[PDB]
Formats: C-alpha cells, sequence, structure tokens
RNA sequence: AUUGACAGAUUGAUAGCUCUUUCUCGAUUCCGUGGGUGGUGGUGCAUGGCCGUUCUUAGUUGGUGGAGCGAUUUGUCUGGUUAAUUCCGAUAACGAACGAGACUCUGGCAUGCUAACUAGUUACGCGACCCCCGAGCGGUCGGCGUCCCCCAACUUCUUAGAGGGACAAGUGGCGUUCAGCCACCCGAGAUUGAGCAAUAACAGGUCUGUGAUGCCCUUAGAUGUCCGGGGCUGCACGCGCGCUACACUGACUGGCUCAGCGUGUGCCUACCCUACGCCGGCAGGCGCGGGUAACCCGUUGAACCCCAUUCGUGAUGGGGAUCGGGGAUUGCAAUUAUUCCCCAUGAACGAGGAAUUCCCAGUAAGUGCGGGUCAUAAGCUUGCGUUGAUUAAGUCCCUGCCCUUUGUAC
C-alpha cells in the first residue's frame, strides 16, 4: 500500500514528461515547453515559434 | 455508491455546484487541484467520473491528459436522487446573460 | 503571487496555453463548426472569443454550453471567478476558413457519402465562397485496402515562399 | 504629486509594437508633459531547433524555430490618472503593457 | 554570368512603356521613382529591377522602333 | 571652440574608434602608445600611416583610440584603417580638402583597406556539418 | 609617466625584485610543494615565483581595479588536458590569488574596496608607478 | 454479502503476500454473461500525420484548337541566351496554372533621420576625489580608477526602428547590334548565406511521439501496473562516425592580451545563474550579497595566438592508454571503476597498405566558448565567434544528373 508509488520521482528522466503526448523521450525543457519533440513541431505555431532561417 | 463514502459523496456535490468538473490523468496525487478537503485524490474522482459516464451520467472530452467532464440533465437527476436534493437546487447553469 | 516569471518564458508559456485551448476547442466543438480562437488579456479580465459557423450551438440552450466551458477553463487553467469570458462571434465567409470546410468533409464522410462526391461538393463551396483557388487532399485506404489518395484540385494555388505563410490558409 | 511613471511595451509582433508606442507618445503630447523616446532595448531570439525527423531513420535534417521578442520602453513625468487613460487606449494585439510607479 | 529578367519584369517595364512612353527618360533613377508612381510595385527590389529594364528599353527606342 | 572628430575602423568585429583632436601627436590607443599594442608582429602596421603620410601630417593633431570586440589582429586592423580615417575626416572639415584628397590618395595607393573596410565576416554554420561549408564524413558501406 | 607608457613584461620584472628587495610580503609554507593550478603537469621553475605573481596581481588592479578572488582566478586561466578527452578552461588556484591578495594587502598595496574585490590603494599606486618610472629612465630602447 | 488488518513463522521487504489470531467501510463485494479497459504487444506490406528520398536539378500540368482508329502527341520548339522550361525568337497553335524567379530572414553601406540612467556616456566641464599617482624646482601636461548626479552636450561607438541604398544603371567591347556575355569606372558589381519550395512517386522510415488509428493478440497466476535486483556497458573477433597523438612551425613554466551567439532561480512538481569574503594544495566547504535580466553574473578579462622558459631529436620533458592508493561532490543508492581532484604507473603510436571522405572566401583547417540532453554531464550534437591558407574559376575522363535524336526481344 504505502510503497506503491515510493521510488524517488524528484529528478530525471522518470519525472518529467510531456504535458501533451505524456511520453518520456526527447522533451523541449528550453524556456519551460517540457513537450514532446514531435509535439513541439506539432504546436510550434501556435506556441509563437516559426522557421524564419 | 462505492468505495469511502465521504471521498465520493464530495466528488458529487463539487459535480453539482458547478456544471461541470476536470482532473488530470496523474493517478498519483493524495491531494487533487481544487477540492482538497482531505487527501480525496485524483482517482476516486477520476474512478468515479469514468464510472458516472458509463451509466450514462456525464459526458467527456480528454485533451492533453487532462479530462473535461460536462454534466447531462439525466445525470443531475442521478445526482440529485443520490443526494436526497430538493427540486430546485440550481446546479449552475443560472447565470444572467445580459 | 509575487513571481513575475521571465520575459522570455511567459511568452513561451502563453502561446503554449493558447495552444492547449485551441485543441481543446478542436475537439469539443468539432461537429459544431469551431473555426479558431482569438484570445486577449486586459485589466482583471482575459476576453477569448470562440469563431464558429453554428454560433447557436455552441452557445446552448438559453445560455448553456458556453457557460459550461468558461468554468471548464476556469477550473483548468487557475483563473479567478470572472477573470475570463466566452464571447462566440459568427464567422464571416465560412468557406473560406480551411478548418472549417475540413471539418465539414470529416462529417460528411462519417455519414456516409461517398469518397470523391463530398469532396468535390466542399470544393465547389470553397470556390463559390470566393477564393483565389483551392487543393483538397483526401488520403488512406478509399476502396479496397491499400491506400491511395484522392486529390481534388482548382484555381490559383500556392506552395513556394514566403507569401504561403499568410496567402493559404491551411488544414 | 508628478512622479517618474515608466511604461514598458513588450510584444512579439514588430509592427503592432511601435505602432502602439507611436500612439502613447501621440498621447504624451496631447496632455503634453514629457517623453524620453522610446527605447528599444536589445531584441532577444528565442529559439529551438530540433529534427524535422519524427524517429531517427532520414537524412538528418533541422529545424530552426525562432521566436523574437521585443521591448520599448517609455518614460513619463505625470500623475496617474493620465496614465489610466493613456494605457487605456491601444490594446487588442498581443501588446503586453507594464506600468512601473517610480524609479525601480 | 546570371541576372536576365524575368517576363514579370519585362511585361511590366513594356507595359509601363506602352501608357507612360511621355514620363519616362534615360536617367534610371528618375524614372526609379516614376515606377513607383504610376504602378503599385509590391517589393522594392521588383520596383528597382522593372525601372532598369524601362531605362534599357527606352534606349532601344531612342534608336529606331 | 574645439576642433574634435570621431572615426571608426572596423574588421570582423572590431569597433575601434580612433578620436583626433588640436594637440601635438601623441596617438595611443586605448591608454597607451603604438610601441606596445603587443601583438608587436604587426607594429608596423598600425604603425603604417604615420610611415607613410609622416610626422609633419599629424604634428598638431592628438588621437587618442579605444577599442573593443574582435581578436588581437582584427583589433590592429581596426585602429590603423580608423587613425588614418580620422585622420581623413580631420583634415576634410579642419583644414582643406586638397589637402585631404592627397593624403587620402597617398593611403589608398598603399592599401584600400585604411579607409574602406572590409566586409567579410564569419558565415554561419550549417547542419550536417562541422562547419559552414565542410560536411561530415560520409560512410557509404 | 605612468605604468601603461612601459612594456609590461619588463615592469613585471621590475615589481618583483622590489617585493623581493622589500622583503615583507608573506610567502607562505607550500610555495615549493603547490602546483599553481589544475592545469599545470608541473610547478614554476622559477623557485620564488609568488613574488612574481604578487606583482603581476597588483599591475592586473591597478589596470582593473575591484578585482576578487574569483576573477584573479579568472584571469590566470589556461588550457586543461584532458589527455585523450579534448581541452576546456580551468579557473586558476583560489588560494594562491587569496594569499597572494592578503599579502599585497599587509604590505599596504591593496585594499578591499566598497561592492567587494580589491582594488590598490595609493601607498600601491606609488610603487607601481615608481618602478614605471625606472623602466622608462633605463635607456632609450 | 464478505472491501480493508500490529503479531510472530515466512519474506528481499517494516509486500496484512500467506499460516496464525483480533476485528472492520457497512452496501463496498465475489460469480457469470454481455462487455469493457489497458498494453514501449504484433502488424509501417491495414492506414493517418510527419519526415526522408527519387531530385536540388528544371521540371510538371490541364482548357480550347490542330495531328492520329487509338495508346498518345502538339502546346512544353530548329537556333541563341540564362543559374533556371530564364529570356529573345521561331511557330497548329492560342491563351493559362504550379515550380524557378519574385518572396521572408540574414550579411555587409549609411558622421542621414528617430532614440535613450537597463547603451555609450562622448568628448567636454574636469566640479572633482585622490595620494606624489607620475613627468617635472613648481606650473602645465600623461594616465586611468572612478565619486558623480542632473538643473552638463550629444549620438561618432550602442541598441533597433522606418527610410534610403545596386539596377546590370554607367563607359568600352563582343553578341542578329534582341535576349544577353565580357571587361572597367563609380562604388557592396547581377552572385553573402539560409528559409520556403511543384507534379508524380517509394508498397523508404516511423504503430517505441501522441487520449492519430483498423484488425489481430493479451487481459488477474496479466504482455495492465508498481516495487527490489539485474541487464541494455557482458568480449576469440569484423565494420562505421569520433576524440587524442605521433612533437622542437614543438612541450613545459611564467608573463602579456583580444570574442561572439547565448543561457539563468523563485517552474507542470523542486529546484537556477552566480559576484564578493574567509577555510581547504586540489576537487571542494562555509558565510553573506546581486539577478525573472541591455540592470546581477559580466569591460562575459576564452582559447589558439603573442612574449620571456627550460628541454634537445633520445618512444625524449612527445604521447597519455592501462592500472595501484588516497581525497571531493551529485545522489535514496555509484561496486561492473557516475563525475571531479590528487599522487603514483607510463602501453601502442616515429604520419599510416589497398581504399576512400570533405571542401573554393572569412571558406578549409586550427582554436576555444555557448545551447541541447543535464540531480550528476560531453570524445556527440547544434550555434557562436577568434586565427586564417594552398589551389580552381575549368571539364565531362570517372561518378551521377537534365534535355534532344536514336536503337531496344526491358
Amino acid at each position: 500500500q504505502q510503497l506503491y508509488w515510493s521510488h524517488p520521482r524528484k529528478f530525471g528522466q522518470g519525472s518529467r514528461s510531456c504535458r501533451v503526448c505524456s511520453n518520456r523521450h526527447g522533451l523541449i525543457r528550453k524556456y519551460g515547453l517540457n513537450m514532446c519533440r514531435q509535439c513541439f513541431r506539432q504546436y510550434a505555431k501556435d506556441i509563437g515559434f516559426i522557421k524564419l532561417d | 455508491m462505492l468505495m469511502p463514502k465521504k471521498n465520493r459523496i464530495a466528488i458529487y456535490e463539487l459535480l453539482f455546484k458547478e456544471g461541470v468538473m476536470v482532473a488530470k490523468k496523474d493517478v498519483h496525487m493524495p491531494k487533487h487541484p481544487e477540492l482538497a478537503d482531505k487527501n480525496v485524490p485524483n482517482l476516486h474522482v477520476m474512478k468515479a467520473m469514468q464510472s458516472l459516464k458509463s451509466r450514462g451520467y456525464v459526458k467527456e472530452q480528454f485533451a492533453w491528459r487532462h479530462f473535461y467532464w460536462y454534466l447531462t440533465n439525466e445525470g443531475i437527476q442521478y445526482l440529485r436522487d443520490y443526494l436526497h436534493l430538493p427540486p430546485e437546487i440550481v446546479p449552475a447553469t443560472l447565470r444572467r446573460s445580459r | 503571487m509575487a513571481v513575475q516569471i521571465s520575459k522570455k518564458r511567459k511568452f513561451v508559456a502563453d502561446g503554449i496555453f493558447k495552444a492547449e485551448l485551441n485543441e481543446f476547442l478542436t475537439r469539443e466543438l468539432a461537429e459544431d463548426g469551431y473555426s479558431g480562437v482569438e484570445v486577449r488579456v486586459t485589466p482583471t479580465r482575459t476576453e477569448i472569443i470562440i469563431l464558429a459557423t453554428r454560433t447557436q450551438n455552441v452557445l446552448g440552450e438559453k445560455g448553456r454550453r458556453i457557460r459550461e466551458l468558461t468554468a471548464v477553463v476556469q477550473k483548468r487553467f487557475g483563473f479567478p471567478e470572472g477573470s475570463v469570458e466566452l464571447y462566440a462571434e459568427k464567422v464571416a465567409t465560412r468557406g473560406l476558413c480551411a478548418i472549417a470546410q475540413a471539418e465539414s468533409l470529416r462529417y460528411k464522410l462519417l455519414g456516409g457519402l461517398a469518397v470523391r462526391r463530398a469532396c468535390y461538393g466542399v470544393l465547389r463551396f470553397i470556390m463559390e465562397s470566393g477564393a483565389k483557388g483551392c487543393e483538397v487532399v483526401v488520403s488512406g485506404k478509399l476502396r479496397g485496402q491499400r491506400a491511395k489518395s484522392m486529390k481534388f484540385v482548382d484555381g490559383l494555388m500556392i506552395h513556394s515562399g514566403d507569401p504561403v505563410n499568410y496567402y493559404v490558409d491551411t488544414a | 504629486a508628478i512622479h517618474r511613471i515608466r511604461i514598458t511595451l513588450t510584444s512579439r509582433n514588430v509592427k503592432s509594437l511601435e505602432k502602439v508606442c507611436a500612439d502613447l507618445i501621440r498621447g504624451a503630447k496631447e496632455k503634453n508633459l514629457k517623453v524620453k523616446g522610446p527605447v528599444r532595448m536589445p531584441t532577444k531570439t528565442l529559439r529551438i531547433t530540433t529534427r524535422k525527423t519524427p524517429c531517427g531513420e532520414g537524412s538528418k535534417t533541422w529545424d530552426r524555430f525562432q521566436m523574437r521578442i521585443h521591448k520599448r520602453l517609455i518614460d513619463l513625468h505625470s500623475p496617474s490618472e493620465i496614465v489610466k487613460q493613456i494605457t487605456s487606449i491601444s490594446i487588442e494585439p498581443g501588446v503586453e503593457v507594464e506600468v512601473t510607479i517610480a524609479d525601480a | 554570368m546570371g541576372r536576365v529578367r524575368t517576363k514579370t519584369v519585362k511585361k511590366a517595364a513594356r507595359v509601363i512603356i506602352e501608357k507612360y512612353y511621355t514620363r519616362l527618360g534615360n536617367d534610371f533613377h528618375t524614372n526609379k521613382r516614376v515606377c513607383e508612381e504610376i504602378a503599385i510595385i509590391p517589393s522594392k527590389k521588383l520596383r528597382n529591377k522593372i525601372a532598369g529594364y524601362v531605362t534599357h528599353l527606352m534606349k532601344r527606342i531612342q534608336r529606331g522602333p | 571652440p574645439l576642433q574634435s572628430v570621431q572615426v571608426f575602423g572596423r574588421k570582423k568585429t572590431a569597433t575601434a574608434v580612433a578620436h583626433c583632436k588640436r594637440g601635438n601627436g601623441l596617438i595611443k590607443v586605448n591608454g597607451r602608445p603604438l610601441e606596445m599594442i603587443e601583438p608587436r608582429t604587426l607594429q608596423y602596421k598600425l604603425l603604417e600611416p604615420v610611415l607613410l603620410l609622416g610626422k609633419e601630417r599629424f604634428a598638431g593633431v592628438d588621437i587618442r583610440v579605444r577599442v573593443k570586440g574582435g581578436g588581437h589582429v582584427a583589433q590592429i586592423y581596426a585602429i590603423r584603417q580608423s587613425i588614418s580615417k580620422a585622420l581623413v575626416a580631420y583634415y576634410q572639415k579642419y583644414v582643406d580638402e586638397a589637402s585631404k584628397k592627397e593624403i587620402k590618395d597617398i593611403l589608398i595607393q598603399y592599401d584600400r583597406t585604411l579607409l574602406v573596410a572590409d566586409p567579410r565576416r564569419c558565415e554561419s554554420k550549417k547542419f550536417g556539418g562541422p562547419g559552414a561549408r565542410a560536411r561530415y564524413q560520409k560512410s557509404y558501406r | 609617466v605612468t605604468v601603461k607608457d612601459v612594456n609590461q613584461q619588463e615592469f613585471v620584472r621590475a615589481l618583483a625584485a622590489f617585493l623581493k628587495k622589500s622583503g615583507k610580503l608573506k610567502v607562505p609554507e607550500w610555495v615549493d610543494t603547490v602546483k599553481l593550478a589544475k592545469h599545470k603537469e608541473l610547478a614554476p621553475y622559477d623557485e620564488n615565483w609568488f613574488y612574481t605573481r604578487a606583482a603581476s596581481t597588483a599591475r592586473h588592479l591597478y589596470l582593473r581595479g575591484g578585482a576578487g578572488v574569483g576573477s584573479m582566478t579568472k584571469i590566470y586561466g589556461g588550457r586543461q588536458r584532458n589527455g585523450v578527452m579534448p581541452s576546456h578552461f580551468s579557473r586558476g588556484s583560489k588560494s594562491v590569488a587569496r594569499r597572494v591578495l592578503q599579502a599585497l594587502e599587509g604590505l599596504k598595496m591593496v585594499e578591499k574596496d566598497q561592492d567587494g574585490g580589491r582594488k590598490l590603494t595609493p601607498q600601491g599606486q606609488r610603487d607601481l608607478d615608481r618602478i614605471a618610472g625606472q623602466v622608462a629612465a633605463a635607456k632609450k630602447k
């Protein structure tokens, strides 16, 4: 019971997930995006990012 | 009609108090955002709502690991029956438009 | 309370919020004729304009669905009570909206009208609406189980350049 | 009270931000006092480079998603009522306005 | 070894000279501003090119048709 | 009324500003004379303009120079351009134009760099390689 | 004549000799044994190095003030052979810088400034700028 | 009904998991059936989306007309021209669409304009402080650090606005005296470098990015899920991108001295950048401060370079693998060495066979520093500057690609 989630989930790629897909690989952590790199590409336009160069 | 009574019944009342209710799809939250009377966590909340939906007394939308439970009229009538509430009640949709 | 987060980070977070809300509105008001959100913050208030065709449907009965959506938005994004308001505006020339038309086609396909004919009609509608031109692509398993693609096209179109950014509404 | 009020217009768009800046200067000239012209700060470039590929197995090609961000701050020597009248006008775009009281 | 004019230049210059032969002259920077006035040329570079071909046609006109 | 002229030289990212003034012709960079700066093999460079035009042309014009950015060589090429440019700008304004023209001619025939700044600037790297133009090695087999 | 008018290399030699002749610095116990920074394969070959770098710190302080220990480590930084891996920066030894700065403090060359970090003092400005004048009056070379 | 339990045996476990033995929500349950639900299970040869590639070259398309029984063809071309199906010009075609070009960002020119305490200040004024700071008998100068605000003066440097700015526009040739090419003047000489990028494809990759997803499988002794441990790092061997080198155009030890993109806490789940002061040889430790940032880090005092060192062609002080002993930090935990520091050890390697990669201008190469991942953190990557070559300015020989004619049993 008390040991069900009892493993240090404070740091490293166990803890941090994406805020959209929720898979825990290739997170754009920079500028607090915290989203899958594929997800980022998906939404980028809405976020305000734009490919100029 | 299930589980710890105090938790479940508090969920139902919060769902009635507002028209809607939300969660986050995150099993491990010994608190729940909003609510927070005593643990009454994510799950219990989330599993109640899924039970509601199955019997057809609430609707759904998911969007970015988060859940959005809009409540039905038949659902409202189920909740009022459960909580032996008066016929006036006013859930949430009263709101003066103009 | 007294945070004042980074000018860098804040703008990123704002766009992220805007994008999540766009998804949720797309997911919720799909069938209902959703055509975008146009948010703007103000002193002690955050107006958020829903753009759609069937405005009566998005509002609901007597004022209902809009109120449910405001409450849900309040609950989700950490907004005070009366710090946010959903304003449904009717889309001018719904034909020239691409995402509205892509929805209309999705609906038609779900109903069971032929893959061609629904897509052809939609194309004819957007050209009557007064476009420079169009390009409508349906793809996947169009009869049998070996994936093909339709590609109904007309008029003046562009792919290259910067101008594509603001001259073609894509969906 | 008269005090050294500071407006700070930050935005993602340039044209919209400059238009707002111009309108605030016009409003300051109308209700004459002072200005200390709109100070262009060095624009930042919020940049993300990612792989175009989902998965690993194309030729390795990269996106370079930019996001520019501009700050025009404007000094002013006035009372509060005039500032509220000015700053209430020039809204609808994404221009974030931050009005500081005095000095810092 | 490079800069040939596209038809989007050439057509615009010919059309300019067909309507405004009188305004246009040999000196490039005069008629560079004429091209601005009489025609809605969206970009600066394109304008600048058109005028360059306009000058070149003027020179051809000043020496038979 | 004083005769002040503040003129800049450039090379990659080296903004050397030489400042001429009605003086006795010291000519010092940041806070020190032209006999240090201290890449030293390139001393004749930062001397060149003075050596070409002589002390007679400089004579009555003291020049304080300030430099920042770039690397050692780029800074020298900046100051060398700047002090010569400044001298020309002084002669334009507070002497006579025929004298300036003569100085300009004497400089250019030596090197056009003394007045005209190179546009050359560091080219940007593109993915798929360690530099701008070079690519990462291909494996093939 | 100031210190900037002198070729900084032959300045620090003369300052070091000055600091030896004075003989009231406070060279600590280690000097012989110590490495000098995590950079280095070896210790200094010049066995009375402390005097030399003390001089070098002082002259740095004259040129740029407000220099803390961290700032003194940064200036005495360099390449770090990882050997089989590629090279990187490494900041110089803190303690030696701190001992040098405390030694100069006892001399009354320097004084810890307001807003943190060392600056050299008038009585220090004396010695630095005196020996500059000595170097200038060595010979015309 | 039959959810949830201190023992003690057992157990890795302080898993009420079990056997034992007291009690509990009290309407939860257990059993079917329908049926869900989950799945980094299978299937990319069931699909979507997204990439990649063919294919970075100049290519692709329909309407109407003409030619053919027709598949088709013409348009979309003999010729010149161009980077270009770019133009000029020819003409059973006519008049169009995409692509290319234009376009967007960037680079470099503006003593022009608008601009400033979060730029400089800029030169003044030196109002000075300031001590002999120095020159100098003393005045006047040289130099900074700064103490500076504002009722000093502005925009040369600075930031970034909107303008201008080059067009093949001038002169000379060459060219049907068209399209254009070459040179030279003025001055950036059409060419700074990216971004975007057609038709039709491929049964390219991706179901392990998605609450995009069909079907199939599995579904309580679970392929669900969580906890402990291990593994993905195992070494007769073979290949691929890399780093370090083989030295004296060097190594070491001092000294001197110049950057540019960035990034940064008070967070989506627990923590940033760090100045200054002491303690520690060193990694590091302890104090106090500044910083949601042109404000603090930060004149980011980078490396190579430069200038004095010694060393002397010896597997040498080149090289720094392997390995012994100790010490630090990160962490819940570091043994199969997490990283870092120290002492010690001191391998092959004396420039690499057949092969084959990449590149033409601030490029190659050297050289460091940012960003990414990141508690801990780059031999990778993606950016940044700093130093700065040789050689080309062409050709189809190889390898390929584009058009035309041609042959073809594909």
